[PDB]
C-alpha cells in the first residue's frame, strides 16, 4: 500500500515473471530414458539438464540485474552474491514446476521429468529432499510476486562469507523483507503466520544446497566429461 | 570468473 513498497513489489514480481516461465505456459514433455529404473546416472539425461541447468544460470543472472542496487555493489560482491545463491535459485524454480500427480518437474523447455528420472539426471542421494521441499512449497500457494521475493531475499544476504561490503548487502536485503511481509498480509489476511513459514523455506533452502555442494563433487566423478564451463564457475 | 563477468558487466 505504501508508494515505495509497491514499486519494489513490483520491481521484483515483472523480474522474476520475465526470467520464469510459468509450468501452465510451456507444453509439457516426456523422455524414455531410464524413466522406470533407477541408476546412478544416466548420461542423457545428465546432459539435457546440465544444458538446461546453464540456461537457467543466465536467467538467474539477468533476475539479479533488475533486482534493485544489485548492480550497484562491487562486482566483487555481486559474483560472490550470485555463487553463493546459485544452487538455492534454481533449486526454488525447479521445484516452483512440481506436479504432485505424477510426481514430475518440469523443466524451462517444457522437459518433464519424473522422481527416477531426476535422480538419475544427476540429483542422486538430494532427490528425495527436493521432492519433500516442492511438497512443502505447493500448499503455500505463493504467486509471481512471492517466489520473485523469495529469490532476491536469498540471493541479497549480507551472511555470505568473503563479502567485501556485507553491512551494505544487509542494508540491500531489509527493503525486500519488509515487501514481502505486507504483500503476504495484504494478499492473504486471513493467515498472518505465512510470513515467517515462507521465511522458512529459505533455511531448507541453504540446507538442501549446502548437501548440493557436496553433489556437485561426487558428480564429477562420474560424468564422462568435465563440468560445463558456467557451472564450474558458478559452484567450484 | 569470465563468463559471469561477462555477463556481469553489461
Ligand atoms: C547440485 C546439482 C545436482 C548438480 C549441479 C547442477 C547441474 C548445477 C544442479 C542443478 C540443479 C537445478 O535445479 N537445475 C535447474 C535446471 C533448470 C531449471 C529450469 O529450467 O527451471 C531449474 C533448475 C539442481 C542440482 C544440481
Amino acid at each position: 500500500l505504501t508508494p515505495e513498497v509497491g514499486e519494489l513489489i513490483e520491481k521484483v514480481r515483472k523480474a522474476h515473471q520475465e526470467t520464469f516461465p510459468a509450468l501452465c505456459q510451456l507444453g509439457k514433455y516426456t523422455t524414455n530414458n531410464s524413466s522406470e529404473q533407477r541408476v546412478s546416472l544416466d548420461i542423457d539425461l545428465w546432459d539435457k539438464f546440465s544444458e538446461l541447468s546453464t540456461k537457467c544460470i543466465i536467467k538467474t543472472v539477468e533476475f539479479a540485474k533488475q533486482l534493485p542496487g544489485f548492480t550497484t555493489l562491487t562486482i566483487a560482491d555481486q559474483i560472490t552474491l550470485l555463487k553463493a545463491a546459485c544452487l538455492d535459485i534454481l533449486i526454488l524454480r525447479i521445484c516452483t514446476r512440481y506436479t504432485p500427480e505424477q510426481d514430475t518437474m518440469t523443466f524451462s523447455d517444457g522437459l518433464t521429468l519424473n522422481r527416477t528420472q531426476m535422480h538419475n539426471a544427476g540429483f542422486g542421494p538430494l532427490t528425495d529432499l527436493v521432492f519433500a521441499f516442492a511438497n512443502q512449497l505447493l500448499p503455500l500457494e505463493m504467486d509471481d510476486a512471492e517466489t520473485g521475493l523469495l529469490s532476491a531475499i536469498c540471493l541479497i544476504c549480507g551472511d555470505r562469507q568473503d563479502l567485501e561490503q556485507p553491512d551494505r548487502v544487509d542494508m540491500l536485503q531489509e527493503p525486500l523483507l519488509e515487501a514481502l511481509k505486507v504483500y503476504v498480509r495484504k494478499r492473504r489476511p486471513s493467515r498472518p503466520h505465512m510470513f515467517p513459514k515462507m521465511l522458512m523455506k529459505i533455511t531448507d533452502l541453504r540446507s538442501i544446497s549446502a548437501k548440493g555442494a557436496e553433489r556437485v563433487i561426487t558428480l564429477k566423478m562420474e560424468i564422462p566429461g568435465s563440468m560445463p564451463p558456467l557451472i564450474q564457475e558458478m559452484l567450484e | 570468473h569470465k563468463i559471469l563477468l561477462r555477463l556481469l558487466r553489461x
